[PDB]
């Protein structure tokens, strides 16, 4: 039951079942500031640390885990801050009788509380409109936080109730709405909205319908001010409903990042129990100074075993290094993910359209796919149809010059030879159609070969017919189905009244209905009983009154048509008319019809696997006259499912299925469909680059693989699997040879593929990332798909294959089968999957992705909401992962392991300094170099490295494409490069300590006047200076790109040592730590322990980098010796191969 | 229009020069760092080869003295001079006496007699060393008051409870009297009596006066103030109660603004090894001949085998006769000349051609 309330005050003090908070009910708040606040607090500011080793486990399983998961979600939380804090002037806290506006709280909002809109601002609930504040409620909505939908959409409110909008009614309502609860659905809403009149008392009605639905994520634009109450505020809706299931995808260095810091806390904690066992060695030995001159007991174990609440409070000093690092990475990423947004060669100029990132921190998995899931229509392809060929009563007519050069590759000298005799033979016949409506700028898609050759087989030869031309009959007949069953309405632009427009959802039906009304047959109107065609200008209406729908599980749409009486004194009979994939349509005929399997049908799909190899994209018409008796046999078992609550799962279909079972063949189409540009430069960008494109498509084998030359995916390399039969697997137990269909699967991938690689079933050495030497792709039927994924250890025959193979054409896949393959080769590898696509058919293969690209633009922009960037065409694709993904991975793989290399450089000579004053717990440095080192001294330069560090130019990321193959095969990132850092670090910490102490260890003066500075804070003024400028400049030196703007931040890194110490200490504020600045920077032993301790810091590592980068260089070495001697210097700058405007070079 | 803003920056077009650490720019760059610091390491040594010092450990003077001028053994006296690098002279101490009326750990003036074969140049600072005491110890450190080091009339509640550093042990004694100096830092200083002129015997009698004024930075009177207490509300702490018998009089406030050896004190030395000022004499030089300084032992550090100590040198730029830091450039320039001959011999028996040799393409 949902309610909602009004004429209450609505408590939140009442135990009763009278208000809301009770019946669990949601909150719009959709602790951590307690734990940051007593770390802080148990580390000296004020207060006390906690007692006892109580929390050694219990500080680190908080903070690899609950403050981990709490900042790498900071994409939501600004998301959040999306939802509040965009506050202006509300309607909130008033009460029943105070009829003016009043400053409130957003996320306070009661179901029940009416709020009237104002301009820009986002709907915080469910509202529920009754009046509009423009004329006919005309309200064109903007909506960039529902769907990727950034165009109009009809948003219509009742005539009736438009006219009261005063605000003196407000106390009119006492009672609760019935309506639906939250059924996690998207774009369905069918409520009832009842309320009741002012003057009288009254109630009235007001039905909500897919006009005037209202959501959440709903932003009501282009109207002043409404007043309607709301329904449902909080998390339990149906707009956030719909997710919630993911786990908003963590990255692959993002998930291995624990294991880096786990190690970290692992090498502390032997730090922190060999010091306190030696710690109590020392407090037995009852020699010392401390019987005397310390007031100290005769005894051992200070604490437990000597002085361990020192010990605990550096442990959870460097616990605060960890939540360091991830609110750097979070500024890494973000700041990496908003550079995408900001480039101008990934912006799509036609539909003013920016790269727009909907998940801001997963911009290093750019750099490591070596799969990407394509989709065929609508991504590789400008999903803009043209009607080119067809089929009527077998014979074939109409041809084409447009894409046969992909097919005729060798046999080529028809450059302009067709195409001259072609546009001659339509512009001295095409006017001489008698039609009205044709518009011969727009007919050009079928040019006439023959139909009727404008003579129409006039019938004094045989009025009863059946003796020639059955033909004409047959293909007026045919256009005429052609033209009537469809999805397409009629509109009206508002430049010409007499030209009409046709737009649809589906572009084959745009595309087909328009050569319907070229050669008569004008599609004209839409009623809302009938449908209007002129017959070669004779009007006559059609009632349609069940149109049966198209998702792409479905691969057909059907249609129904009642003839009007046409013999004297009878109701005839009906007809169906069903069009879909030709694999379909072959396994629903007749059996029992004069024109069954015969030369009559058999040539029929000999010209439209014909139609495919040219490049069209096929489809069948077929038809079938339903009896009248039997007619109604059938309308009353939609009554329990259509009318029933089951119209929109599978009761519908197999009641839909039971029509369709055996039909008759009225003809094919065949349809134009083009490239989006640079596809052929992106697939051959991205296959030299190492990674393994598939198409996983749905329509047929003999156009996608057309369309995979045209693409440039295949080569020469083809290997094909096919079911060849129509059988399924229906047994149960046995029968392994006596029965075919996975016998012909099982034999195919075993036995004929010991010849070109050599494989066997279940073994451990499978994950292999290198690219495969011999080229071979594999196309499969997608029939033979659902028995290759169906058992286990032939789902491993199939992944086996498909590992060692560059390309994959999978035809006639299901969307259900497009998600299946892609978490398939996903989990049971340890690979990295992308899955770029548009259209609403294609969402589960971008969600069961690692990325999820989505085209825009195109008829889907549900496959933008459910994507994690949101692409405009598809050749942006090469620019996104090559250069701001391969970028974005090695700047990643960098900073982590100088993150923990800067850590253990200071904070590890508390540990050196803990042999000299035997582990008693004397700090080595003053108070706000531990506060300020990993926060102000030396935090910048990892974050200019993650940010701003570029190995090669955006030019030669794209010329050299295989830069990419290093992060394919994982070499930037692993455990051990993680190592070799806190190896490094380990080195440097005894440089920076004990070179200090060496001027020390005499323990004379060091100063030129002999008065001498031998305290604990002046010692560490001498270690963390030079440890600040030893890993400022050990991160200059490992990077590449030293701009102007990284190296004077790594200038001012360098010298805020230098000015906090001059600051810090020359205020009087600060105890025993006073001229710091004038006694040790004025001292000549600082200036000479300064420039030989940051030698033999930098001195191992830049050695060995001058042995790494001259005897066994990277590809990226190499590329950037040959760019200092100008082998790149012609290529320009803002340079993409993908682009068919600019030129070669 | 949404076209983002193309300005050179948002396009990651920053001018940079993008090194290539080619054998033709880091060889060059190793042989400059090799001549740099193999001569730095040569004009070190040379200027940290002629400083003299003089150190003579004086702790074991009450027992293993006697009354006559007997000579040092050679565990506890080293000295260093450069123009007589062959020196065996040995120290001559000489213990006055048990006085008969003391605390009978240590007492009595240690009366030391020494020679120098040189000229101890301008400021000739004279430091006392102190081995095996422990001064940076966790509780020891954090024992003083901020408050009283800067001279303010401070309650109880005010150096017992401070957070950080405060005076925790020692803050009161019986009867309400907050301690002035407290903290073990202040309760634990060094008091033996250094003389204020070096005895000349034997040559002339024209003493070398030793003054104990500029023997701290002079910005320390910032921070140090002299306090504003009411001689009837302090004590003295428990180890001065040798210096004050009776009390805190009208007149015997130690002003600590004024005293510099409790100001060299109050910075607690970071290591085991402790040399703080205590007697200098900017103005004069100091002559060759036998001089005699007499120190009356009052401090005592048999009980945990300390050291004591005198350390009479003239410094240098960077600080005094430590030969750790002209080594180490000597050493960070033939490893830079190692290191640069060792990617040397293997790039001319080795090396490579500098385009083309990618595994893209192999
Ligand atoms: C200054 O020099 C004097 C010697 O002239 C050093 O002697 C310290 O004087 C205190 C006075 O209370 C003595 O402590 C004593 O402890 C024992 C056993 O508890 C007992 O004989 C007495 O009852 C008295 O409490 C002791 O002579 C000595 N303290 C030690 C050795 O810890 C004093 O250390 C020097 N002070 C400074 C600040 O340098
Ligand atoms: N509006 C429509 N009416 C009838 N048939 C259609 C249709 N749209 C597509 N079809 C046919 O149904 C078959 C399967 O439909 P599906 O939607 O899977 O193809 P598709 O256009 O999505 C290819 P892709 O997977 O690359 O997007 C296709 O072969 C197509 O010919
Ligand atoms: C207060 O105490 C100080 C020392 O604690 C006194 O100084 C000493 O006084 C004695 C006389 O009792 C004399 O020997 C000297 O004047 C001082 N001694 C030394 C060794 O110098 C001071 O006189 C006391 N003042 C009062 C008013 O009692
Ligand atoms: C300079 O030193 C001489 C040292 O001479 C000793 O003086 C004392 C009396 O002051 C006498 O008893 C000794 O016998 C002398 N000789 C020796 C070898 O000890 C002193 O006079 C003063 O310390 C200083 N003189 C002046 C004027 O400052
Ligand atoms: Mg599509």
């Amino acid at each position: 039951l949902r309610t909602v309330y009004y004429n209450m005050p609505l408590p939140k003090d009442m135990i009763d079942e009278e208000g809301n908070p009770i019946m669990q009910y949601p909150r719009n708040k959709i602790n951590v500031y307690f734990l940051v606040l007593i770390i802080l607090g148990a580390f000296q500011i004020f207060g006390v640390t906690n007692p006892g080793l109580s929390a050694v486990p219990l500080v680190v399983i908080v903070i690899i885990t609950a403050i981990k998961d709490a900042i790498e979600d900071s994409r939501r939380t600004v998301l959040d801050l999306e939802v509040n804090n965009t506050k202006t002037h509300i309607l909130e806290g008033v009460e029943n009788e105070d009829c003016k506006f009043a400053k409130n709280y957003w996320k306070g909002v009661k179901v029940g509380d009416i709020v009237r809109i104002h301009n820009n601002d986002e709907i915080p609930a469910d509202i529920i409109l009754l009046s509009t504040s423009d004329t006919d409620g005309a309200c064109y909505v903007e909506t960039k936080n529902l769907d990727g939908e950034t165009n109009l959409k009809v948003r219509q409110s009742l005539k009736c109730t438009n006219t009261i909008r005063t605000s003196k009614d407000i106390a009119r309502t006492k009672f609760w709405i019935e309506s639906e609860g939250p059924h996690s659905n998207l774009y369905t809403y069918q409520g009832n909205m009842k309320w009741r009149n002012l003057a009288d008392g009254e109630i009235r009605n007001e039905p909500i319908t897919i006009n005037n639905v209202l959501l959440r994520g709903c932003t009501l634009r282009n109207t002043k001010w409404a007043m309607g109450v709301v329904m449902f505020t909080g998390g339990d809706t149906k707009i956030m409903l719909n997710s919630g299931i993911t786990p908003t995808k963590k990255s692959r260095i993002s998930r291995e990042l624990n294991f880096s810091v786990v190690i970290n806390f692992v090498l502390l904690f032997i730090l922190c129990f060999v010091s306190g066992i030696a710690n109590g060695v020392y407090y037995d030995k009852k020699g010392r100074s401390r019987f005397s001159y310390e007031f100290g007991t005769i005894a051992g174990s200070a604490a437990t075993n000597g002085f361990v609440s020192f010990w605990v409070a550096v442990i959870l000093y460097q616990s605060l290094v960890p939540i360091s690092l991830y609110i750097s990475v979070e500024i890494i990423k973000t700041a990496q993910a908003a550079f995408i947004y900001g480039d101008v060669l990934l912006y799509n100029a036609k539909l003013d359209y920016p790269c727009t990132p909907k998940s801001w921190n997963i911009s290093d998995d750019l750099g490591q796919v070596e799969y990407i899931f394509s989709d065929k229509t609508g991504t590789l392809t400008q999903n803009v149809m043209e009607f080119k060929k067809c089929t009527i009563n077998g014979v074939s007519y109409g041809r084409a010059y447009t894409e046969a050069l992909a097919g005729l590759r060798k046999r080529q000298g028809i450059d302009v030879e067709t195409e001259g005799r072609r546009e001659k033979a339509e512009i001295a016949k095409d006017r001489d159609t008698m039609i009205d409506e044709l518009r011969a700028l727009s007919g050009n898609s079928q040019f006439y070969p023959e139909e009727v050759t404008f003579v129409s087989k006039e019938f004094v030869r045989d009025l009863k017919g059946a003796s020639g031309e059955v033909q004409q009959r047959c293909c007026e007949h045919f256009m005429l189905a052609l033209a009537l069953c469809h999805s397409v309405l009629v509109e009206a632009n508002p430049d010409n009244p007499k030209k009409l427009d046709l737009k649809a959802q589906s572009p084959d039906e745009a595309a087909l209905v328009a050569t319907a009304r070229d050669v008569g047959f004008s599609f004209v109107g839409k009623t809302k009983k009938g449908l209007i065609i002129e017959m070669q200008g004779i009007q006559k209406e059609f009632e349609i009154l069940n149109i049966l729908e198209f998702n792409s599980s479905r691969k057909r749409m059907s249609c129904i048509v009642k003839i009007p009486g046409l013999n004297p004194g009878d109701e005839p009979r009906a007809l169906l008319i069903c069009k879909g994939a030709d694999s379909i349509i072959y396994s629903r005929l007749s059996r029992q019809s004069g024109s069954n399997s015969e030369a009559i049908l058999e040539k029929t799909a000999l010209h439209l696997e014909q139609y495919a190899t040219e490049g069209l994209r096929t489809l069948c018409i077929a038809q079938r006259e339903l009896s009248w008796s039997e007619y109604e046999k059938w309308n009353e078992k939609y009554d329990i499912a259509a009318a029933s609550l089951a119209n929109r799962e599978d009761e519908l279909e197999v009641v839909a299925d039971s029509i369709e079972r055996e039909l008759i063949l009225l003809g094919g189409t065949a349809i134009e469909d083009r490239l989006q540009d640079g596809v052929p430069d992106c697939i051959e960008l991205l296959a030299e680059a190492g990674i393994k494109l598939w198409v996983l498509t749905g329509d047929k084998v003999e156009t996608a693989i057309n369309i995979g030359f045209s693409c440039n995916l295949l080569n020469n390399e083809m290997e094909l699997l096919v079911i060849k039969t129509t059988g399924d697997d229906v047994k149960e137990f046995g029968s392994e040879p006596s029965e075919i269909v996975d016998a012909l699967l099982s034999k195919y991938l075993k036995e004929y593929f010991n010849l070109t690689g050599s494989e066997e079933e279940i073994f451990e050495a499978k994950k292999d990332h290198e690219f495969p030497k011999g080229n071979y792709a594999i196309v499969i039927d997608g029939d033979a798909l659902k028995l290759a994924l169906y058992g286990e250890d032939i789902r491993r025959k199939f992944l086996l294959l498909c590992k060692n193979c560059r390309a994959v054409l999978c035809c006639r896949v299901s969307p259900s089968q497009k998600a299946a393959v892609v978490k398939l080769v996903k989990d049971s590898l340890d690979v990295m999957t992308l899955a770029i696509g548009d259209g609403s058919n294609d969402v589960a293969m971008i969600q069961s992705a690692d990325v999820g690209i989505g085209i825009a633009g195109e008829e889907g922009r549900q496959a933008v909401m459910c994507s994690d960037y949101a692409i405009g065409q598809f050749r942006y694709l090469a620019r996104l992962v090559l250069v701001h993904g391969r970028w974005s991975y090695k700047r990643l793989a960098e900073m982590i392991p100088e993150f923990f290399y800067k850590n253990m450089i200071f904070a590890l000579a508390l540990f050196w300094y803990g042999i000299y004053n035997d582990f008693d717990g004397s700090y080595l440095y003053e108070y706000t170099y531990m506060m300020f080192y990993n926060l102000a001294f030396t935090s910048l330069p990892v974050i200019f490295l993650g940010i701003l560090d570029q190995d090669v130019n955006d030019t030669i990321s794209l010329v050299v494409p295989q830069l990419y193959r290093v992060g394919i095969l994982r070499k930037e990132w692993n455990q051990r490069k993680f190592l070799w850092y806190m190896l490094d670090g380990l080195y440097q910490s005894i440089i920076c300590f004990f070179f200090p102490y060496l001027v020390y260890h005499k323990n004379m003066i060091v100063t030129s006047n002999g008065l001498g500075l031998d305290h604990r804070y002046f010692v560490g003024v001498y270690v963390t200076t030079i440890a600040v400028i030893s890993c400022n400049t050990y991160v200059l030196l490992h990077q590449y790109r030293w701009d102007w703007f990284s190296g004077l931040f790594i200038a001012l890194s360098c010298l805020v040592v230098f000015a906090w110490t001059g600051i810090w200490s020359s205020a009087i504020a600060s105890r025993e730590f006073f001229k710091a600045a004038a006694r040790i920077y004025g001292a000549p032993s600082f200036w000479a322990v300064f420039f030989v301790a940051v030698l033999f810091c930098l001195l191992p590592r830049f050695t060995y980098d001058s042995f790494q980068k001259f005897f066994y260089p990277t590809d990226v070495e190499i590329v950037r010796e040959m760019w200092q001697h100008g082998h790149f210097d012609h290529y320009p700058p803002g340079y993409d191969p993908t682009d068919p405007n600019r030129p070669k070079v | 229009n949404r076209r983002p803003k193309e300005d050179a920056f948002t396009q990651q077009r920053l001018a940079a020069i993008n090194p290539v650490l080619t054998p033709r720019t880091v060889l060059p760059l190793y042989l400059l760092i090799a001549v740099v610091f193999v001569i730095v390491g040569g004009c070190i040594l040379a200027q940290n080869s002629k400083v003299d010092e003089v150190t003579i450990y004086y702790q074991d003077c009450m027992t293993n003295a006697t009354s006559s001028w007997s000579d040092i053994p050679s565990e506890h006296w080293q000295f260093v001079f450069h123009k007589y690098k062959t020196y065996n002279t040995a120290p001559q101490w000489r213990f006055v006496d048990d006085e008969s009326d003391d605390f009978t750990k240590q007492r009595g003036t240690c009366q030391i007699r020494f020679t120098t074969p040189s000229d101890m140049k301008n400021n000739v600072y004279l430091n006392y060393v102190l081995e095996k005491f422990a001064a940076n110890h966790r509780r020891y450190v954090l024992s003083f008051s901020e408050d009283q080091i800067r001279g303010e009339d401070a309650s109880y509640e005010t150096v017992h409870d401070a957070t950080g550093i405060n005076c925790k042990p020692l803050s009161k004694n019986a009867d309400g009297k907050i301690y002035y100096p407290c903290g073990l830092i202040a309760n634990s200083m060094f008091n033996d009596t250094f003389p204020l002129q070096l005895t000349n015997v034997g040559d002339t009698s024209n003493n070398y006066s030793l003054t104990n004024k500029g023997i701290n930075w002079e910005s320390d009177k910032k921070r140090y103030k002299k306090t504003k207490y009411n001689y009837t509300q302090i004590a003295p702490p428990p180890y001065w109660e040798k210096m004050y018998p009776d009390g805190y009089n009208e007149t015997n406030i130690p002003d600590i603004q004024d005293w510099e050896e409790f100001q060299n004190w109050m910075r607690p030395g970071a290591f085991d090894k402790i040399t703080k000022l205590i007697r200098i004499n900017k103005n004069d030089t100091l002559p060759a001949g036998e001089y005699q300084l007499d120190i009356g032992l009052h401090w005592p550090v048999l009980e945990f085998n300390g050291k004591k100590g005198i350390y009479l040198t003239h410094g240098s730029h960077l600080g005094g006769r430590n030969p750790f830091l002209g080594i180490v450039y000597l050493i960070g320039g033939c490893i830079c000349a190692a290191m640069a001959l060792i990617l040397l011999t293997f790039w001319l028996f080795g090396g490579r051609k500098i385009a083309d040799a990618s595994s893209l393409s192999w």
